[PDB]
RNA sequence: AAGUGAACAGAAUUAAACAGUUACGAAA
């Protein structure tokens, strides 16, 4: 890690709308009791304030402005990225998968004024509303996935099955990953040339490395070819997964 | 340009290619040293390297059996006559790189 | 008062050397350790970072006594020539080199030249088995000039080492010719030769005393 | 303190040897074992990589007490002369060679020669048939001089071991004359001979004591 | 230069060429050793090799039947008189390679 | 430990032989296989490649236990003397030859000679007819000597059988005297004669045992 | 003074064709 930090603003959705007429399901009951709506907002208010301090153990964080709407977290980015998606998993089980959640992880520089640091991290949530209501942005306004898709594809197999494959090829071959994140930059130019050039710099990482272990690069070569040539929108998942691994081991 | 290079190069004959990347360092040395030099000066000035580039695809074609079977399929001698302009030569330099990337993916 | 003394010279490479550069970003033939060149043309330009560090290393071993443990911290008579990152009295250095380019292209093509760089074949022996790992490197041509200009400037106020700074630069450039330049030059690849070492005044504020 | 001792000598080839050049990279005559030459002219030059690896090989088999398993790791009395990639005390060596060029062109043209390198025809016997596989090689001329300069320098601190290092360099150059140099020297092609072995001082900081 | 050399060399007589590229290494050893030397010094200095180069195309033309049939068709003795400058000699050295590379393209 | 034994001898030619030089590559006379000579002078020198392929062939048919079918694979007592392209224990050969030059020119002109090479008229008869194909050859001089040197060295470990190797070299050189050397010596052309077979120590690390 | 045309095959091959000690150093 380096001297950076991440700023996330968790804001649950499906709260301002469908709040008064969201209990209709049967023509028998009226579902308009005031006590039904009182316990609906009180049960969720306990998780976004009291239960946050309980899950803050064994980690260095600092909650700012606690509430049942929008919060403000700041600290070391070595765990906020992993804790933001982990906190959402506890809200889905509490609601049985009925209320979505959104946020906005934003990284900036060190010793920056809050007037513009905390203002630019909020535009990622508004820019992510172009799709529908369940989306989130990472660094810039280009990695606008489906929020929940980040853990089912990028954090699923694109992040767990890479922590011990390329780790053995680090140090002596750390500069070999810089050519991979840069090759996927020029994509709107020519599509036929972007595919043939990728097949040249990828096969060179099999013979140069240690050939004593066959199961060291075979699992990484097959997954890297399928994750790139399958869909136009799927290439953004493999590009973001390889970028987060560079910041993991650095300095 | 680069889409047909994955099917025409794969369709060959017997597997286990005995030709690697070290024995082809003679005919592939002038292709990379031409695209980076034709952009500086004009095309009508370099008249000695253009005629010598065709000789490399003829003398090395009758010595090894792993050379004639690739030129006739990829049509290398056919594209050497259509080129005549500096902009057209830039396209032929990019087609040669497609026959090398897909060759090392299936073997070496 | 404040002049810009320029020491124009012609670096003649008596032996082809090797300098490591960017790999796997040039062309498809990025093997045999391709030497970095011009980002626009194909003229092999020499970097200026390899000259400022090599000249200071060979000079900080006969003009000083304390062993240099970390950069920007060795004596004081030579710290003002290149620079000092830990000192506050001075920051900018007086010795400014330049990324010289091969200006010999005006008559090099007339003598019949295939390419500007050639690939040299080498190998190694493990001293217990036969030949293994046939590696290969890439060198440059021989007898090529370069437009090297030394941008020198004085601080006007502390102007009393002019007669002393001239004998240091002349001794540093002459001693550099007796040593390799670049990378992997221990086998005899570097060894430059500064040809036509003359001085001139471009700004016009100080006279001309010596020439070589 | 810090001197630049130069051991100038003339390498006289008593027997024409062979040096494997850059195969499949030259012109149309890339067969018959192409010998590396000058990238600009046609004067054949000898590389310096074949001299540093051969002199260290013959030296690491008489002045040691342990079989060298891997390079850059054999004894210690000779590791500081050529270098060490696994040591943490010293890195840069004290012996720098140079790509010598054929300086015998001042009188070679007066005798009227055909070319600088000739083509020798050889073959082999399969011990079951007559002539098979008519191969061919390439050799150089005989009795040719080469400007060989040995760049020697001390690190000031290593001053009490100067006379001990002179007997090692002299023993390595004399023993190299009784062994083939270059390539394909098993049939009797190498065997060099250092002519006019003298020493001089260029920087001027150490006295002149040794000579032959 | 190189376009008319692929049709004139192919038009011969009976097939199965008994002449290989090893029996003509005498007249082809001086042309390859002259181009690399003429690019260094001047042309008026080397006067003993220019007159000797023409003798190789005459002495070897009466000792083998596979030599006279090639010189009269390719017109080799005609180009030996038109040359007189160092730049003109460089053009004749490149044309000689067409009679060797294209000769082994159809056989050997 | 590491010694350099030199077996100086004089190869006296009792009969003029013929060695096929570089065909179709000579100067003014390239008729009937021009014999290879010196690239600088005119004295015909004998190549060292013929002394390695002929001595090993005649020795691999008397000191072996299996019929050989390919080079670098015959018995084991003689594989370490010339080399082995399959065994990983040793690769370099302990026997180093040298292109022996004709040192008899200091007194050859006193006896009244014409030239160094002459044309011998030798043809063939087709039995069924008269003279057919009147060919010819080119032989050298008769009763000439050559200053041959045999560079021998040990690898320290190869010391407990030094006397075993002396009887192999002495038996191989004596057997070569009763056989033609060079090429097409079936008509009585070769048959060498090693004169003054002595040994000496140049490096000085091993005692002198043999002499005659 | 006397038919004289060195004839006929293989045209460089089989190992090995990037191995390792390793990465923003001290200010805001």
């Amino acid at each position: 890690g380096i001297k950076r930090l991440a700023v996330v603003r968790l804001d649950v959705d499906d709260l301002g709308a469908a709040f008064m007429a969201g209990f209709s399901r049967q023509g028998n009951g009226q579902y308009s009791t005031l006590s039904r709506s009182a316990t609906f907002s009180r049960s969720m208010s306990l998780f976004f304030k009291v239960y946050i301090n309980q899950f803050a153990s064994d980690k260095k964080l600092s909650i700012i402005y606690a509430g049942g709407d929008d919060v403000f977290a700041i600290g070391s980015w070595q765990d906020i990225i992993a804790f933001t998606v982990e906190l959402r998993q506890n809200f889905i089980k509490w609601t049985n998968g009925k209320l979505t959640l959104s946020a906005g992880i934003g990284l900036f520089a060190d010793k920056t004024p809050i007037s513009l640091m905390a203002h630019q991290t909020g535009e990622l949530e508004e820019a992510a509303k172009g799709n529908e209501k369940d989306s989130i942005s990472l660094f810039s306004s280009d990695y606008t996935f489906k929020f929940d898709r980040f853990i089912t594809n990028v954090y699923d197999d694109k992040l767990e099955q890479i922590r011990y494959f390329f780790n053995h090829q680090d140090e002596r071959g750390k500069n070999f990953i810089y050519k991979l994140i840069e090759l996927l930059r020029n994509y709107e130019s020519e599509e036929k040339m972007n595919v043939a050039r990728l097949a040249y710099y990828l096969t060179r990482l099999e013979e140069l490395t240690d050939k004593d272990e066959r199961d060291k690069f075979k699992q990484f070569k097959k997954l890297f070819f399928k994750w790139y040539t399958n869909n136009e929108s799927d290439r953004k998942e493999a590009e973001l997964a390889l970028l987060l691994y560079v910041y993991e081991i650095r300095k | 340009k680069a889409e047909r290079a994955i099917s025409l190069l794969e369709k060959d004959n017997k597997g286990n290619y005995l030709l690697t990347t070290s024995q082809i360092r003679k005919l592939l040395s002038l292709c990379s040293s031409l695209y980076d030099r034709s952009k500086e000066r004009k095309f009508d000035e370099l008249i000695n390297d253009v005629s010598y580039l065709r000789v490399q695809f003829v003398y090395q074609a009758g010595r090894e059996i792993a050379v004639k079977d690739l030129i006739e399929k990829a049509q290398i001698l056919e594209a050497l006559k259509e080129i005549k302009d500096r902009e057209t030569l830039q396209r032929f330099c990019r087609y040669m790189e497609a026959l090398v990337a897909y060759f090392k993916f299936y073997g070496g | 008062t404040f002049a810009k003394i320029k020491f124009s010279a012609q670096i003649r490479l008596e032996t082809g050397l090797h300098i490591g550069g960017s790999d796997a970003f040039a062309a498809i033939g990025a093997i045999a350790s391709p030497v970095i060149k011009d980002p626009i043309t194909n003229i092999p330009i020499i970097p200026g970072s390899s000259l400022k560090g090599k000249m200071r290393t060979l000079l900080a071993k006969v003009y000083n006594e304390k062993v240099a443990e970390k950069p920007s911290d060795d004596s004081d008579i030579l710290s003002r020539l290149f620079g000092n990152s830990k000192d506050k009295r001075f920051k900018m250095g007086r010795l400014i080199f330049r990324d010289a380019f091969l200006s010999n292209a005006d008559e090099l093509d007339s003598l019949g030249v295939r390419s500007y760089t050639e690939v040299k074949f080498e190998n190694t022996i493990d001293r217990i088995t036969a030949e293994a790992n046939p590696r290969q490197i890439e060198r440059a041509i021989r007898n090529s000039t370069f437009d090297f200009e030394l941008i020198y400037e004085i601080t006007d106020e502390n102007e009393n080492q002019v007669e002393e700074d001239f004998k240091v630069i002349r001794d540093g450039l002459k001693l550099l010719e007796l040593d390799y330049l670049g990378g992997s030059g221990s086998r005899g690849y570097g060894k430059v030769a500064f040809e036509k070492l003359k001085a001139t005044t471009v700004f016009g504020n100080y006279d001309v005393k010596t020439l070589n």
